[PDB]
């Protein structure tokens, strides 16, 4: 990491992509699997080890730090100094802190101690998002239909790459586990996101949020989901709603995108157990997610808190899916006689219209275009219920329910 | 009815931007039976919402919506509709004509009329039959004029801006209009915010308009009608001198009116410059009076002086939008003002485009511009190519009247001016994918070409600059080159320095550049040969050559003998790499003649003349005179005799231009 960020990792990976062979994208992804299975790495550099009291000394005594290619930089005690003033305000290891202030000096013309401090500051908070953007242009690259006719010539690279992150995603220790790594961080980077004590940091922490969930979104469209992931998007779904609660207006439309792709995420998760499939990464087939413990995932959905349109709207969202996994089971059944009747009633008082669910379901629809196929899936779905139950009971002397729906 | 009016807007907001992704919702609406279920009997609240979603969807389901309508299924059809349009326009002409609507019925009209336009804006053959269900100009006219609100006033008029795109309606239109007085409260400089949308229609519709109707300009037959649009013109002029005065809800609000004016004015002037021949400017001309208000040295001098403002505020934005990308979520809202930059850059392009010109100073023959140029310098390095490639265009035409472009740039921050020519000469190796597909889309090309087209542009600048040297003078190729400040040629250059000549070498040694741009490599090369064989700059040129370059006639050989031995390499390739390595023979024949060094002793003797004792030396196919010889191919072609010329020989130094 803390000297692959210079080697510029994105143009590596779009030149293993493109231009390379399928035997050598094959060998850099196994490689670059030693950042994807360490959370520490993921969106963070080499934090301070424990005798920079001998380092601080090594670099003073020798006036030098290694670069690359077994290149020795040798430095005035002015650098020095800027270098440990890199490395003491972000508490990263030293010989980082000089090759990004050397970095820093190459690729400018300013000299004020502050300048290079503020464009080391911003190298630290862009380059720190390597490998979720490395892990983001690969699902895009498996998303695109475009680029996967580029590739059908040489589609051997989109299995390799598809086994690739089904490796991360079938791993058997949660905690190694990509969409757990994604879960851990976003819960951490939303937490102690804050405008008012830095905003370049704060701002810098809302693009890797939103590329947090955009990469989780494009897994949850692309691969199959254990059970117990998804009651975590429902929790960390609610962590943002108590954040959102908490920060000012500024970081609210932020919070709001964030938490409306963890909302668009959890739909694709569940149209995945009915209508669409995805890669079964431990099966190497498609199939569709399975949930098994109905009653687990909507008593996530109930600790969702009361104030939220979110809640009610999840919770019509759920009663939708149950009552379409319902629907099928019914149809093997059919050799039974005349007794349904009865049942009608239960399937009906489910679904309550809870005016400000679906005003949510609106105003976060004012969103990216990459979106717009699984919008389309959940407007198809939401169209059948539309036509189904509501178009077809508005009653000619409108009811309380009538002016509702 | 709050959910589905909820839900029916959303669906509004998504297809509006003519996304083709409403084709799969269409026919997923018609496998569900949706539009049916819920057009066959729909609920009073539910119709404005409804409508709305079908405007969205009539954009690119053109075909399908009109249908739907048409069929007669549902509790509205377009005969019903009519029916609906005719019966309160009677009621709003009766209660008028009786002096001599509900809210709901406004934005539900509104909507309907919305939806109408849409089917116009996408389908001249369903206005085709409109037209043949009722005489909907006419009606949307009436809706215009009498006393209603104005987002009724204003989707009336976008239904009448609809049919304007087609010219078998414009005359007819422009007549209405007239009888109407339309434009008359619809170019209103008192008109106040609630009117802003008509406002903004009305102009709209004037652009709209004169795209379709070169007879306004006429005076010939439309001397009665070129007048009218003279009246529309110089109220637009008023309107873009308050554009810094009269209030609006947003800024994309006044970059959109912004845009609109300055649309109308770009084309305007096409208009105009198109109607100029054989010296007679006919001073009756409507836009005459715009090229008065646009060509001039309180709100009859503030046209040119708002034109500069937006220049300079592109430039305050340029700086703001290069530190807020740090940022910004928020591209949606720059294209307008961008997009009235590009207009500006286009209008002064115009004004320079009648000046640019034989006839021009064949007339003018029998008869402060240091802030505009350095305004329009500081957008050398601007965030659009498009852009960028028009400030360099208008600095080339700039240079062609003055030739002291050189002093207006030591004059002001030479420092921050050529550091921007500098910052677009810098060669991006990853800035490329190959030419050799067939499939040439115009978007994605105009994009290339604007890139592509800035180095080009740049190294013409610097070589008009060279071509036009009375003896001694100092030029903006110098200043670009970097020659000495102090205006005198024969001083030394500045080891070190980024000047374009630091980069026009380095650029030439790399082979990558030379493989993919062989022609400004040629022209990059004629840079160098003419620097070497000016009486006066030679000693500088050639010495810095030697002091930072020593390489530089071995290396530059090497590279173009091997660009030219690529077999699969077209005649326009060969003949640039070819011309470039003349000038590399002429330049180094000149450092021979006047400054032979120890390197040049080694380049002859090791490599061009290479004498066979020396190659048993392990101690330290090649360039040698012979194999330059036959690099160069002396099979010259067998020019066949044009066939054209056996078609028109009367015409043959017609058809010909003699480069001299």
């Amino acid at each position: 990491m803390d000297e692959e960020i210079f080697d510029n990792p994105i143009q590596k990976l779009n030149y293993n992509i493109r231009t390379e062979e399928s035997g050598s994208l094959l060998k850099y992804l196994q490689s670059q699997k030693s950042n994807f299975t360490d959370s520490k790495k993921f969106i963070s550099f080499k934090q301070k080890g424990n005798d920079s009291v001998g380092i601080r000394k090594e670099i003073t005594q020798k006036k030098s730090f290694p670069l690359d290619n077994g290149f020795i930089g040798t430095v005035a005690d002015p650098f020095i100094a800027i270098a440990f003033q890199i490395s003491d305000r972000f508490n990263i290891d030293e010989y980082l802190a000089c090759r990004i202030l050397y970095s820093v000096v190459d690729h400018s013309t300013t000299r004020d101690e502050k300048e290079l401090i503020e464009l080391s500051e911003k190298f630290i908070y862009q380059n720190r998002s390597c490998y979720l953007q490395f892990l983001r242009e690969i699902l895009h690259t498996l998303q695109s239909r475009d680029s996967v006719n580029d590739i059908n010539h040489s589609k051997m690279k989109h299995d390799i790459l598809q086994s690739f992150i089904g490796e991360l995603i079938s791993e058997q220790t949660n905690d190694k586990n990509i969409v757990t790594i994604l879960i851990k961080t976003l819960e951490e980077k939303v937490k102690d996101m804050n405008g008012t004590v830095n905003p370049l940091e704060c701002c810098f922490r809302v693009k890797e949020c939103i590329q947090i969930v955009e990469c989780l979104f494009l897994i949850s469209i692309q691969f199959t989901i254990k059970e117990d992931i998804i009651k975590l998007y429902i929790r960390v779904l609610n962590q943002v709603i108590e954040k959102e609660k908490r920060e000012d207006s500024i970081l609210k439309k932020s919070l709001f995108e964030i938490m409306f792709t963890l909302y668009f995420t959890i739909f694709a998760v569940f149209d995945n157990v009915k209508n669409s499939q995805v890669f079964n990464a431990i099966e190497k087939r498609y199939t569709f997610n399975e949930i098994s413990s109905t009653d687990s995932i909507e008593n996530e959905i109930k600790q969702i808190d009361n104030q939220h349109p979110i809640k009610s709207s999840l919770y019509a969202i759920f009663n939708i899916i149950l009552i379409a996994k319902e629907n099928n089971n019914s149809n093997s059944n059919s050799n039974s006689n005349s007794n349904s009747n009865s049942n009608s009633n239960n399937n009906n008082n489910r679904i309550t219209p809870e005016n400000d669910s679906y005003k949510f379901l609106l105003q976060a629809v004012q969103t990216q275009e990459y979106q717009l196929s699984p919008l389309n899936i959940l407007f198809g779905s939401f169209i059948n219920i539309l036509s189904c139950r509501f178009l077809s009971n508005l009653s000619s002397h409108p009811t309380k329910k009538d002016i509702l729906y | 009815m709050e959910f589905i009016n909820s839900f029916n807007l959303v669906m509004s907001n998504i297809f509006d931007n003519h996304n083709n992704s409403s084709i799969e919702f269409w026919r997923i609406c018609e496998q569900i039976n949706y539009f049916q279920n819920l057009w066959f009997r729909i609920h009073d609240d539910l119709i404005i919402s409804s409508f709305k979603l079908m405007g969205s969807l009539a954009r690119c389901n053109t075909n399908e919506v009109f249908n739907f309508f048409a069929q007669g299924s549902a509790q509205f059809t377009w005969a019903k509709l009519f029916q609906n349009f005719s019966s309160y326009a009677h009621a709003l002409n009766s209660i008028e004509f009786s002096q001599s609507l509900s809210e709901k019925d406004s934005d539900a009209l509104s909507s309907i009329f919305q939806l109408i336009s849409r089917l116009v804006e996408s389908s001249m053959a369903v206005g085709n039959v409109f037209l043949k269900i009722g005489p909907l100009i006419s009606l949307a006219f009436q809706f215009a004029v009498s006393q209603v609100d104005s987002k009724l006033k204003s989707s009336a008029l976008s239904v009448i801006t609809s049919y304007s795109q087609y010219p078998i309606y414009v005359a007819d239109i422009w007549r209405l209009i007239n009888e109407t007085n339309l434009f008359n409260s619809g170019l209103s400089a008192i008109g106040g915010l609630n009117e802003l949308s008509f406002t903004q229609q009305s102009l709209e519709l004037l652009l709209q308009l004169i795209q379709q109707s070169s007879f306004l300009f006429d005076k010939s037959n439309h001397y009665q009608e070129s007048l009218k649009l003279k009246s529309y013109l110089d109220s637009c002029m008023d309107l873009f001198n308050l554009l810094n005065i009269k209030s609006f809800n947003t800024l994309d609000e006044k970059w959109k009116f912004a845009l609109t004016l300055m649309k109308i004015f770009e084309f305007s002037i096409i208009q105009f410059n198109q109607s100029i021949q054989n010296f007679q400017i006919d001073k009756q001309h409507p836009c005459y009076q715009l090229y008065i208000e646009l060509n001039r040295s309180q709100s009859k001098k503030t046209t040119l002086e708002n034109i500069i403002k937006i220049i300079d505020y592109s430039n305050d934005q340029s700086i703001l939008i290069q530190q807020q990308i740090q940022q910004q979520q928020q591209q949606q809202q720059q294209g307008y003002n961008q997009d009235s930059s590009r207009v500006i850059l286009n209008l002064v392009f115009q004004q320079l485009q009648q000046q640019d010109n034989d006839d021009f100073n064949l007339l003018v023959l029998k008869c402060d511009y240091s802030r505009p140029i350095v305004s329009i310098a500081k957008l050398i390095d601007h965030e659009l190519p498009a852009i960028s490639l028009r400030a360099i265009r208008l600095i080339y035409s700039f240079e062609c009247y003055t030739h002291q472009i050189s002093t207006v740039f030591l004059d002001s921050d030479p420092n921050l001016i050529l550091s921007k020519f500098i910052k677009m000469m810098e060669f991006n190796e990853s800035n490329f994918e190959d030419f050799s597909g067939t499939n040439y889309d115009q978007t994605i090309s105009f994009i290339r070409y604007a890139s592509n087209s800035v180095q080009w542009t740049i190294a013409q600048l610097i070589m008009l600059c060279l071509s036009n040297i009375s003896s001694g003078r100092y030029t903006l190729a110098h200043f670009l080159l970097g020659c000495s400040s102090n205006l005198d040629l024969s001083k030394d250059f500045i080891p070190n320095s980024k000047s374009c000549l630091t980069l026009i070498i380095k650029n030439v040694m790399n082979s990558q550049f030379v493989e993919r741009y062989p022609h400004l490599v040629d022209c990059y090369h004629e840079i160098i040969w003419k620097m070497s064989s000016d009486p006066i700059t030679w000693k500088p040129m050639i010495k810095y050559i030697q002091e930072e370059f020593p390489n530089y006639y071995h290396d530059s050989l090497l590279i173009l003998r091997n660009a030219i031995t690529i077999n699969g390499s077209s005649e326009r390739r060969t003949e640039a790499l070819i011309s470039s390595m003349s000038w590399v023979f002429k330049t180094c024949s000149i450092s021979i003649q006047n400054s032979y060094s120890i390197e040049m002793k080694q380049f002859l003797t090791r490599l061009i003349f290479p004498s066979l004792m020396n190659l048993n030396q392990p101690s330290m196919s090649p360039i040698n005179i012979l194999s330059l010889y036959n690099t160069i191919e002396f099979q010259l072609p067998e020019i066949n005799r044009p066939r054209i010329f056996s078609m028109y020989p009367n015409l043959i130094e017609y058809f010909t231009t003699n480069i001299n």
